[PDB]
Parts: structure tokens; C-alpha cells; sequence
């Protein structure tokens, strides 16, 4: 399993995530996406704040990190300002790969250019064999995007004509 | 205004811990150089720490400064976010 | 170098990677206060 830490400077309503998969397994395979908390010594903890199952069909893939699969939870994740949180990705299948981004390495679509600085300074890529003990990767971070939402006055559904 | 010399000092210092062996240089920020560090310690008794001794191989320009901090150590042997002391050290 | 300590490194001062075989070159001073303290000022 892999994980990526993040944080916010304010209180933000996380509505959905963005991830990039390089490959996937067969139709029947699935990946469990979780958001866990970060403990006082900067590591993921066993507490789980969100969880969802992503079937193979929902997982888009692409050979240039262009396809973005959107992950949605049923209850929105309320992220307190100044508190670190960690996305966690678990799957029993051995045929799942993700684009990362490592310092000093050439970009996939622009080999002429290299990632000079850290990809995301306020997060760290993690790896684990049992989803308990995490080995950090300081020079590497996942390619991801987090979406935060703002609710408005009223909503409407229209149903197709009977 | 006038200057003043602290004759009788209000305490005498003693160097209890000292790791003097050095072999290599490590950047304070290895993982962000284009193209922080910490060191744990402990005492067997209640001691009043008064100052620290560090050794720097190279420094930045005149305007640069380094933040020195003492943080506590959590139950699993890692630094925690609590900060007990903090100071700012100029280039000079 | 120092048996009871470990050198650490981090990219955000939160997740620390230990270096078991390495330690900083450093020195900690402890103090013992005395009964009184005196200041003297340059002449007027």
C-alpha cells in the first residue's frame, strides 16, 4: 500500500480526490481508497476518516499520466486547519501501478526537463508492506489533486420526461 | 547610554555531552536543493541545559539566518511537534 | 559516534528519516547557578 500526506492552512471541506493510475488489473479487481490521520510523529495512524471502493472500470489509466480518475466519498471529509492528513491506497491485487514524481528525474512527457525541487514540499510519499509500518520517500510524491467544495443556496434535480 | 560587563556570572557551564568525531558534510535541507536535520539526546538525571554547541561547514549570505529548536521525543523514538526552545541565529 | 542518539533528516520537519550510523558533531552545556551575580558599568 502507498500513501501521501497533505495539510491545509484553514478549515476546508474536501469533497473529492484526484489520482493518476499507470495501469490496472482485470475487470473484477478493485482498489480501496482511504483517508487516514497523521500522528504526532509525522506518520499515518490507524484512524480512518473516509473509505470508498473503486472498481476496475472506474479506474482510468494512461501511458502519459493524462487520465484522471476522480474518487468520491459518501460523507465529506472535513479537514481542520493545521492538521496533517494522509491519503491511503490499498489493494490486494499485484497488478496496480501509479505515477509518482521524483526529484532530479526527467518528466514523462518532457524528458528534456527534470524535476528540480521537491514535487510537493509539504507532503511525503509512503510505502508499506502491511499498511501499518510506513517507509517514507522524502524525494518523491504522488501525482494527485485534492478538490474542496463550497455549498450554495439551493439544489435542483430534473427527471427525464416519463 | 553606557555599556556594562557581567563580572560575577550567575552560573558556570560545563560540557557534559560532546560528540567530536566528524567525517562528512550533510546539507541541512538535502531533499530540496535545486538540481531540516535533527539529533536526539538524553540525560540520566535532571539537568539545566544552558547552551548548545554546533559546527557548520559553510553558511549563506549576510541576510540568511538559521532557526535552532529543541523539540521533544515521542514514545516511538521520533521527534514530535512540541517545541520547548527556539532562537534565530544570524549569518554573522 | 554517539550511541544514545540518532541523526535525522526531513523534507518538511514532520516525517523524519533516521540515519542510524551517523550523528552530528555537537556539544551540550549544562549550568549550575551560584549565590549572587554582579554587573559593572563603564565609568561616567
Amino acid at each position: 500500500p502507498l500513501a501521501q500526506s497533505f495539510q491545509y492552512d484553514e478549515n476546508r471541506t474536501i469533497s473529492s480526490l484526484g489520482l493518476y493510475f499507470a495501469s490496472k488489473g482485470d475487470k473484477q479487481s478493485n482498489v480501496v481508497i482511504q483517508i487516514r490521520g497523521m500522528g504526532d510523529q509525522g506518520y499515518p495512524n490507524k484512524t480512518i476518516y473516509a473509505e470508498t471502493v473503486m472498481n476496475a472500470d472506474d479506474i482510468k489509466v494512461s501511458n502519459n499520466a493524462s487520465a484522471e480518475t476522480r474518487v468520491y466519498f459518501d460523507d465529506p471529509m472535513m479537514a481542520e486547519g493545521g492538521k496533517e492528513y494522509a491519503i491511503v491506497i490499498i489493494t490486494e491485487n499485484s497488478d496496480y501501478t501509479m505515477w509518482v514524481g521524483t526529484r532530479t528525474k526527467p518528466k514523462i512527457d518532457k524528458p528534456n526537463e527534470v524535476i528540480s525541487g521537491n514535487p510537493y514540499l509539504q507532503g511525503v510519499l509512503f510505502s508499506s508492506s502491511n499498511a501499518s509500518t510506513w517507509t517514507p520517500h522524502q524525494n518523491s510524491d504522488l501525482k494527485f489533486g485534492i478538490y474542496t467544495s463550497k455549498f450554495n443556496e439551493t439544489a435542483t434535480i430534473e427527471f427525464e420526461p416519463i | 547610554h553606557i555599556w556594562g560587563r557581567l563580572i560575577s556570572a550567575p552560573f558556570t557551564e560545563e560540557r557534559t555531552i560532546y560528540q567530536g568525531q566528524a567525517s562528512e558534510t550533510l546539507n541541512v535541507n538535502p531533499y530540496n536543493i535545486p538540481n531540516p536535520l535533527a539529533q536526539s539526546f538524553q540525560y540520566d538525571e535532571n539537568r539545566t541545559i544552558s547552551s548548545l554547541g554546533l559546527y557548520f561547514a559553510s553558511k549563506g549570505d549576510k541576510q540568511s539566518n538559521v532557526v535552532i529548536q529543541i523539540r521533544g521525543m515521542g514514545d516511538q523514538g521520533y521527534p514530535n511537534k512540541t517545541i520547548y526552545a527556539e532562537t534565530v541565529m544570524n549569518a554573522d
